[PDB]
């Protein structure tokens, strides 16, 4: 099948300024990824699907872009409430994989 | 003024106050059959006040990155009052349709959909090898919406939904040949289009057979700036015109 | 009963044609029936606009 | 609008069979897919198998020979079932609809049941 | 079929506007050169004959082509008849949704010899019979066989060496035109196959040798024409863009509208 | 026992001949004919359909319904250019595989008027003035509006019309023109600059788009049919 390596496998950053998280497929999936947002113990809430497009929600501080196999997300202000686990999972062909995961301390 | 039109129907009004001209199919309006090209033997049933009535599908949302959408309409109206019941125990039946397709939106923004309503659609499915199933080619009142990505072939049937395709093979910009108008939000408000029937036979059987689809395709996005309201709605009313049925039976 | 289908055609003469088969389906081609009307794929509309006025009143 | 949720057994024997039941409200079966997601601590995220619009089913490769997922489209209810149980199934099991705008991502999750293999 | 001519034209000033219309209608402007500027009166001679529906699509084209072997079991063709299997005919009947139309077959037989081990191999002219079985009718199951006595079955015979043998076939269907497209189903509870192979029995054509295996093995191939007469053609469709994957459906890759260039001003 | 003498030209299969055939079906008994809306006499009236062209080819919205959107904005500068290509409907790949361009692929030659129908799809508090310039061959393309205001032009002022029909003239010294790509008939180039700028209020987006059709006039004819380059074969479909 397909794996979705996600780098980096934690950040260290503040309120107020701009990162940057990628995931990199093994071969090419024509923009079908959906990114997920987890905090501590809840189940996962659905953050920008296809790619690029955002969910209903979601406020504009999150943006995703990415062609062909690399893809990403930013965030260029990072707020007080947006801490938490971050996922890629591709829906171009089952099996459907996950990331490995992201972790935001917020220090 | 020519931007005023009142449409009267059994016991419903269609009114607008700014709208383009109303397309009327290749040239002709639906009439009922003449005993020359008839085939049947038996007497058919004529409603005509019951079943000629403006129907009002599910509203859908139009938001900026959005894509398109299509239902089929002999189908979507099959749980529609005394419309899908005369379906249901008769085997034949032909009809005209009008179709109101009718979004509205204020000054400050801008966009503009591709209402279009063709005739035998055939759709594309995403593995090569199989069709699509029922439930993904068309929903009873419910739109089925269009992708601006590929959809995956190793799903188990799935209508290839990439939108610049049109999910029929064809080229999107090419769809101005069948008979069509657009809603540019600058000027325009609603667009109508009165289909007649087209078939190569003279009557149907209306569970098997979707021998129409109606696309609405947004070129230009929805665009406005901060402040302005951000829900912007899709309205689809049809009404069938000249409706007629053979074969009494069952339910089914 | 030779049929005298006669126009050749020619740019800006006669031709004799008889039918030997008992089948209207065994015939040659038509290739001479010009006949045009574009008026209901151009201007499929109900109420009709003149060209010199304006579209939207 | 509610959505989903389910209700599961919480505690299992080795070697036997798990079923959750993952009831939802507000939209129908006809028009959306639910799938099957396992948050695990050790492996993390999976995906196990989804029950598309049509009835047709999908399963994981790892998966297939045990996984057995119906649904019923009248009372509004889908059924799974997993056997033999083996030791690294502690996991946690979610239900989530499918088809957000027809791309086929997952917009609302279930609760979840924290489920244990172990005596 | 005489084209329109320009007439002559003035300066105007007026409150007349040819140029600016609403395209929101879905009504195409019908104007012409003489009236966004000045023309001069040029009569055309013009004709649009090349371009009727007639002098389109009455052109023979190959649809299909299969082989058989004389000495060897299994060695007889057969074809369903179907206009689907090539690119070039397909696409060109697919402009249209509903069609009618008389056919006029053409067959082009030739030969091959294969490698045999006798020696002075001599054989005569070779004769070849092509059956067409109605939907229904029995079929046959090898060279030598009952059912090519063809009682009421139309067949042909033709030798090597004179011209190609021609037929004529009017306007077979069950309805009333042919129908390129069919969006529904065969079974009425929406099940089992979908697309157009619910309308397509026109039957099966079988090819086989007439002349018994003398010394040498011949391999031979015939190939099948399609030609329409008296078309009439209904509802016209955008054209293909993607390539033709399968033959029952019209199941596709998806591809770009058009082929790129490096800028937007760029020639 | 007339006697007759074989001319040349005997047993031959010529692919375009009318010639009367044996039926195989004798007295065979048709469906009558049935009365179906829009029927098509000629060719030359699916192609007198507009149909929008896709002009913003830039190797990445080829695959995305931003190929027939042109980006219009409110500038800082006078008379900056919008778009342009060269108006070959065979052989250029803006005008290629648009409702007039898959027509002109099985033909040779070509001859008449081609309409270029605009739609501003913008907002309804927005202005602007646009120049529609088409330049016979012979020197280069236009590169001011200087330049292009010299050729056959027009101007167009959005308002509550949202549309302009700029109709290129049939300029050349043959009767024909060839579809496939020839130095010898060229035809010329289509450019759009900028009058005047877009000016909008406060709270409006200043980034509209404009949307174009192509379409022929009722002079418009075709000759020597031949096949289509667009469709490719390996193997027979099954």
């Amino acid at each position: 099948d397909i794996q979705m390596t996600q780098s980096p496998a934690s950040l260290s950053v503040s309120v107020g300024e701009t990162v940057t998280i990628t995931c990199r497929a093994s071969e090419n999936v024509y923009r079908n990824l959906a990114w997920y947002q987890q905090k501590q113990g809840k189940s996962p809430q659905l953050l920008v699907y296809a790619a690029t497009n955002l969910a209903d929600g979601v406020p504009s501080r999150f943006s995703g872009s990415g062609s062909g196999t690399q893809y990403s997300l930013k965030i260029n202000s990072l707020q007080s409430e947006d801490f938490g686990s971050y996922f890629c999972q591709h829906f171009w062909s089952p099996v459907f994989t996950f990331g490995a995961g992201t972790k935001l301390e917020l220090k | 003024s020519d931007r005023v039109r009142s449409i009267t129907l059994g016991n419903s009004t269609i009114t607008t106050q700014e709208c383009a001209n109303v397309v009327v199919g290749y040239g002709v309006w639906p009439e009922y059959l003449k005993d020359n090209e008839a085939t049947a033997e038996d007497q058919p049933t004529q409603p005509d006040v019951a079943t000629c009535r403006f129907y009002t599908l599910e509203s859908v949302q139009w938001m900026k990155n959005s894509a398109g959408w299509w239902w089929k309409l002999p189908d979507a109206l099959s749980q529609m009052g005394l419309f899908g019941q005369n379906m249901q125990y008769h085997y034949l039946g032909r009809t005209g349709y009008t179709i109101h397709v009718q979004c509205n939106a204020s000054k400050f923004h801008q966009g503009c959909l591709l209402v279009v309503c063709v005739p035998e659609a055939e759709m594309g499915c995403s593995n090569l090898n199989n069709t699509p199933e029922f439930s993904e080619l068309s929903g009873g009142d419910s739109a089925r919406m269009f992708t601006d990505t590929q959809v995956g072939e190793s799903n188990a049937k799935k209508v290839q939904t990439a939108v610049w395709n049109a999910g029929m093979g064809v080229g999107v910009g090419n769809l101005t040949i069948f008979p069509h108008q657009w809603i540019n939000l600058r000027t325009n408000n609603s667009a109508t289009l009165v289909m007649p029937y087209i078939n190569s036979v003279p009557m149907d059987n209306m569970f098997r057979h979707n021998n129409l689809t109606l696309m609405i395709i947004p070129f230009v996005p929805l665009n406005y700036s901060e402040g302005s309201s951000p829900y912007v709605p899709i309205t689809v009313t049809i009404a069938p015109m000249c409706a007629e049925y053979n074969g009494l039976r069952l339910a089914s | 009963m030779g049929a005298q289908v006669s126009t050749q055609k020619t740019g800006a003469i006669h031709y004799t044609n008889i039918n030997y088969y008992k089948d209207a389906a065994s015939n040659s081609a038509n290739r001479q029936d010009f006949t045009q009307d574009p008026g209901k794929f151009t201007e499929p509309v109900k109420d009709i606009m003149v060209k010199t006025m304006p579209a939207l009143n | 609008q509610v959505q989903l949720k389910q209700s599961g057994p919480g505690l299992v024997q080795p070697s036997q069979s798990l079923s959750i039941t993952c009831t939802v409200s507000g939209f129908s079966l006809t028009n959306y897919g639910v799938h099957w997601v396992r948050q695990s601590p050790g492996k993390g995220l999976e995906w196990l198998g989804v029950i598309w619009r049509g009835g047709s089913t999908d399963y994981n490769a790892a998966f297939m020979s045990r996984l057995s997922i119906t649904k019923d489209n009248s009372k509004s209810q889908v059924f799974f079932k997993m056997n033999s149980l083996q030791a690294d199934d502690t996991a946690i099991y979610y239900c989530a609809k499918g088809d957000y705008y027809g791309y086929d991502a997952m917009d609302s999750w279930g609760q979840g049941t924290s489920v244990t293999v172990s005596r | 079929a005489r084209v329109a001519d320009t007439i002559s034209s003035r300066p105007t000033n007026s409150e007349s506007i040819p140029a600016l219309t609403a395209a929101e209608t879905g009504h195409t402007s019908q104007v012409v050169p003489s009236d966004t500027m000045q023309t001069r009166h040029v009569k055309n001679y013009h004709s649009r004959s090349e371009s009727s529906i007639e002098n389109f699509l009455c052109r023979s084209a190959c649809v299909y082509y299969a082989t058989y072997t004389n000495n060897s079991k299994k060695g007889f063709a057969e074809w369903v008849i179907n206009t689907r299997q090539v690119a070039q005919l397909r696409r060109k009947l697919e402009l249209f949704t509903y069609l009618r139309f008389d056919l006029e077959l053409t067959f082009v037989i030739t030969s091959a010899q294969q490698p045999s081990t006798a020696s002075s191999v001599d054989a005569p002219v070779q004769t070849h019979q092509i059956m067409y079985v109605p939907p229904g009718g029995p079929v046959p199951t090898k060279v030598k066989d009952y059912a090519w006595q063809t009682s009421t079955n139309p067949s042909v015979f033709w030798t090597e060496g004179n011209a190609p043998p021609r037929m004529s076939i009017p306007f077979i269907s069950i309805g009333n035109a042919y129908s390129c497209f069919y969006d529904g189903w065969t079974q009425f509870s929406r099940n089992g196959v979908y697309g157009i192979n619910t309308l397509n029995n026109m039957g099966t054509l079988y090819m086989r040798h007439v002349n018994e295996a003398g010394q040498g093995p011949i391999k031979s191939t015939v190939r099948i024409y399609f030609k329409p007469k008296h078309v009439k053609a209904w509802v016209p469709r955008p054209p293909r863009l993607c390539q033709y994957e399968k033959q029952k459906n019209v199941n596709f890759s998806p591809i770009g509208v058009t082929t790129s260039r490096t800028d937007i001003i760029t020639t | 026992g007339l006697p007759v003498m074989t001319t040349p030209g005997s047993t031959q299969f010529l692919t375009s001949d009318d010639f009367q055939s044996p039926s195989a079906m004798p007295q065979f008994d048709v469906t009558p004919e049935m009365q179906i809306p829009g029927r098509v006499n000629n060719l030359m009236e699916i192609a007198e359909v507009d149909s929008v062209v896709p002009v913003n080819n830039t190797e990445d919205n080829v695959s995305s319904l931003k190929a027939y959107q042109i980006p219009v904005q409110s500038n800082s500068d006078n008379g900056k250019q919008v778009f342009g290509f060269p108006l070959q409907p065979g052989a250029n790949n803006v005008l290629n595989r648009t409702l007039l361009g898959e027509i002109l692929n099985y033909y040779t030659h070509w001859s008449g008027s081609i309409k270029l129908t605009f739609m501003f799809c913008g907002s309804a508090m927005a202005t602007g003035k646009f120049l529609l310039a088409y330049s016979p061959p012979g020197a280069g393309v236009p590169k001011n509006r200087k330049d292009a205001m010299l050729g056959t032009h027009v101007i167009w002022d959005v308002g509550l019309q949202s549309s302009c029909v700029l109709c290129v003239p049939w300029i050349s010294q043959t009767h024909y023109r060839y579809v496939v790509e020839d130095e010898y008939t060229a035809a010329g180039y289509v450019t759009c600059w900028y009058q005047t700028n877009i000016v909008v209020p406060a709270d409006v987006q200043s980034s509209c788009d404009i949307l174009c059709f192509v379409s022929a006039c009722n002079d418009f004819s075709v000759r020597m049919l031949k096949d289509t380059p667009f469709i490719r074969q390996d193997t027979f479909y099954q």
